């Protein structure tokens, strides 16, 4: 019919109207429109009406359905409040979502620390030092990240992130070999140079 | 100009002419063979 | 020729035009031509043969799922189903690989599901997806999609245990996960830590210690073996270790 | 038909595909 | 459709041996571009080059026997007959020269192709050969009396190899036009044109105890049993080269060179790839040149003979590839 004629606001309306307002026919209703087809305002009726998990999850699998930047951020909001809400399935769900936005832009690094954040909850470590290499901003934050990982291996940690990349000064400044590392700092500087003369100093 | 290059030549059949040419003279009559 | 016939409007000479040209095994385009034109026209009898002939010369996943979004479009379920089913024995009965990839197998499957998540009736799914793993990685994928959308149990321990396997693949911190795994068949469990313990510088050997541990645990909860843990630490040699084991 | 009947799909088939052991 | 992949599938090839280089004879200086052997005995190979001359080769030592200097431009193609001692020669000087081999020496020069003649093929039979250059005709000439005889008129532009075969279907044409002909010299008419190709089959050889015709256009080997004119195969040539030889073997060993010069062979009949060579230059020439322009084997059928562009002319002496249709 649709076709042939080439609605929804009305449905969106009802929709809300349902919300406003039994439950379950509501919850149907949403289904249908999602069917049709405001992933957001679903998620907060299961919340309120249902204190229901499942609803949740099947919002967020519609969202991944539905693909896009926007729907990403939706999935992502999801499992935030997933976590809040209530593991081993949680760490499958944070790997998805970082194989669907490898290189999104927006928040890649927000995304990895959250997922770190869960599993602390030496994986989140890991999993930091991952953002850090594969992934300029968000790439600083990675990076930040994973110092902060290493600093809670952590000498590994540094010298990927050096690798990878003022990180090595950094790297120097931690150790603070020494020497050495102060002399890599300079080869690849204010501070650093000041960090050496202390070394000799001493 | 018309000094042009080209895209195909040809090949069309008329009445023979009936010129003596001098290398359609005979010669070689006898072929020769092989041995089997 | 076509759009000359259309715009003639003798259509009965126009249908054999594209019947005959349908039969020289053409593009795909041709096919698809001939789908719309058919669609345009009243009829929606015959066009489903010729979906089926459509088919039958392209061997394609795609073709299937175009000639099942027809079905969609139609008002008949039932006919869609069957459809699906088609698609899905043409599948299994080639077992020799004469196929379009194992990916739109897969893609296939996953879309059936949703067909059928859409219906009434989800155990359909369920079996179909059981079937799929019996006939990889795609498939199992597909199955754990339709799960979610769905059991849930069963669904999260198959879960577990792809990460576990994933784990095994790179491969001690990969050991612990699936360590945990295996805690979360009780036999096969036990049997996976022992290979993980087996398998298993300084970290190394850290690594190793908790391992350890993790075996004292798991017998404390279920004494030789305790000792044949010991003798063999000895012999790859711990202090505490050798403490704990007294003290068991 | 006539048009079938001009161009027949057994020319864009090869035939010893099917049969290997037929040679001419 | 499934009932033939099937089929197709379920049927395996036999296990021809693989080829690996033997010989390599750098003495023309010119593109080796025709290369032809005796029916009668396989001592010795000649091959017409961009030389302008011919030379003579002994296949055992690899030697240069003599060489032959009847012609003004650059050697086309080249046949030696099996049931006289003579040596056709043809030129793009618009000369099909006759070498009598009793004396190493030109006698008939047959005249009347208007244009730089690509091909030779003596009549297996008969005592009568057979021409076609760019002229877009293929003319048949009597040995004896040293005339064109009759000409085939079909073709709609310049026609490259021109087999003949001892039954009806007397030669076998292969134009630019990418038709290759059956003819019926006595009817002085086509009898079945072969269409099956998209590009110019500059390449087709008569298969030796099989009655079938191999064919190339800029990738699809067809072949095809030319007693009705019917399709036998289609090769998998699916990214190789343009295909400029296309000799096969007795023992049912298509070969197939290229542009490229990635000497590809294949199993006749089955349509199976079954081996690929990369070629090989010298150290001063260019990797763009390298490219397997004239090949031929033996009688035997253990060596097979590429003429490429490289001035050379590489021999070649013999766990096979798996099947995979589309």
């Amino acid at each position: 019919n649709p076709e042939i004629l080439l609605s929804l606001r009305i449905w969106s309306k009802y929709i809300d109207y349902l919300e406003a307002y039994i439950f379950n026919k509501t919850k149907m209703a949403y289904n249908t429109v999602i069917d049709l087809r405001p992933a957001m305002a679903e998620n907060f009726a299961l919340f309120l009406q249902n204190y229901e998990v499942m609803e949740s999850f099947q919002v967020y699998e519609k969202t991944i359905p539905l693909f896009p930047p926007e729907i990403q951020y939706e999935l992502w909001i999801e499992y935030l409040e997933v976590a809040t809400s209530h593991p081993e399935h949680i760490r499958f769900l944070f790997e998805k979502a970082l194989k669907n936005l490898c290189s999104n832009g927006i928040d890649c690094k927000t995304i990895f620390i959250a997922y770190s954040v869960f599993e602390e909850r030496s994986k989140s470590i890991e999993i930091l030092r991952r953002g850090a290499v594969i992934g300029l901003e968000s790439r600083l934050q990675l990076w930040r990240m994973c110092i902060s990982k290493a600093e809670s291996v952590t000498r590994e940690l540094y010298q990927e992130c050096i690798q990878i990349l003022e990180f090595v000064i950094k790297f120097s400044d931690f150790e603070s070999r020494a020497r050495e590392i102060l002399a890599y700092g300079a080869k690849l500087n204010t501070e650093l140079w000041d960090s050496f003369e202390i070394f000799e100093l001493k | 100009p018309q000094l042009e290059a080209r895209s195909g030549a040809k090949a069309a059949a008329y009445t023979p002419t009936g010129i003596e040419h001098a290398r359609l003279l005979p010669g070689h009559t006898t072929l020769k063979y092989r041995k089997f | 020729y076509l759009i000359v016939e259309e715009s003639l409007n003798n259509v009965e000479i126009v249908r054999s035009l594209y019947t005959k040209w349908c039969s020289l095994e053409p593009g795909v385009n041709a096919w698809n031509s001939f789908v719309d034109f058919e669609i345009r026209q009243k009829n929606w009898n015959g066009v489903r043969e010729i979906y089926s002939k459509y088919v039958m010369a392209h061997p394609q996943m795609q073709t299937w799922l175009k000639w099942v979004r027809f079905e969609n479009r139609h008002g008949n379920t039932e006919f869609t189903r069957s459809v699906y089913s088609l698609a899905i024995d043409t599948v299994a009965n080639l077992q020799n690989l004469q196929i379009w990839s194992d990916m739109e197998v897969a893609k296939l499957v996953n879309s059936f599901a949703h067909w059928e998540a859409a219906q009434q009736e989800y155990e359909r799914s369920s079996a179909l997806y059981q079937v799929a793993i019996e006939k990889n990685q795609l498939l199992k994928a597909g199955l754990l999609d339709f799960e979610k959308q769905f059991n849930s149990i069963e669904e999260t321990i198959s879960y577990k245990r792809k990460m576990d396997y994933e784990t095994i693949l790179s491969n001690y911190d990969t050991w612990w996960l699936y360590l945990d795994l295996i805690s979360e068949f009780p036999k096969q469990i036990m049997q996976t830590f022992e290979k993980a313990i087996v398998d298993s510088k300084n970290v190394q050997w850290k690594r190793y210690i908790y391992l350890w541990m993790r075996y004292i645990c798991y017998v404390e909860l279920e004494s030789l073996l305790e000792e044949e843990l010991f003798q063999r630490l000895i012999d790859d040699i711990f202090s505490k270790i050798w403490l704990m084991y007294a003290k068991f | 038909d006539q048009i079938a009947k001009n161009v027949k799909l057994d020319d864009f088939i090869p035939k010893r595909q099917s049969n290997f052991e037929l040679s001419v | 459709i499934v009932n033939r992949y099937e089929k197709l599938l379920s049927q395996r090839p036999e296990w021809h041996a693989p080829w690996k280089l033997s010989r390599v004879i750098n003495g023309h200086l010119g593109w080796v571009r025709c290369v032809a052997i005796d029916p009668v005995d396989n001592e010795w190979f000649i091959t017409g080059s961009n030389d302008t001359t011919m030379k003579v080769w002994d296949l055992a030592t690899g030697k240069l026997k003599t060489t032959l200097a009847g012609h003004v431009m650059t050697v086309r193609d080249v046949a030696v007959s099996d049931r006289h001692p003579y040596l056709f020669s043809v030129s793009e000087d618009k000369t099909v020269k006759c070498w009598d081999l009793e004396k190493n020496q030109i006698i008939r020069d047959y005249y009347g192709h208007l244009s730089g003649v690509r091909t030779v093929s003596i009549h297996p039979t008969l005592d009568l050969i057979a021409t076609a250059g760019r002229d877009s005709v293929i003319k048949l000439w009597d040995m004896r009396t040293r005339i064109p005889v009759i000409t085939l008129v079909g073709h709609k532009g310049p026609i490259n190899q021109v087999q003949c075969t001892p039954v009806d279907p007397q030669v076998v044409s292969s134009s630019t036009d990418a038709t290759v002909r059956l003819w019926d010299v006595v009817a002085g008419k086509t009898m079945k044109v072969l269409t099956h190709h998209k590009r110019s089959v500059r390449a087709t050889a008569l298969h030796p105890k099989e009655f079938s015709v191999a064919s190339a256009c800029t990738d699809d080997i067809r072949s095809w049993g030319l007693a009705e004119g019917s399709l036998l195969t289609n090769f998998e040539s699916e990214k190789t080269g343009i295909i400029n030889t296309l000799s096969i073997n007795q023992d049912d060993v298509l070969f197939a060179g290229g542009d490229n010069g990635v000497l590809s062979f294949y199993d006749y009949k089955s349509g199976h790839k079954y081996q690929s060579l990369a070629t090989r230059e010298m150290v001063g020439s260019l990797e763009g040149e390298r490219s397997v322009l004239c090949s031929t084997f033996d009688k035997t059928g253990l060596r097979l003979i590429t003429g490429e562009a490289d001035k050379s002319i590489k021999i070649w002496k013999q766990p096979g590839l798996a099947w995979n249709p589309n």
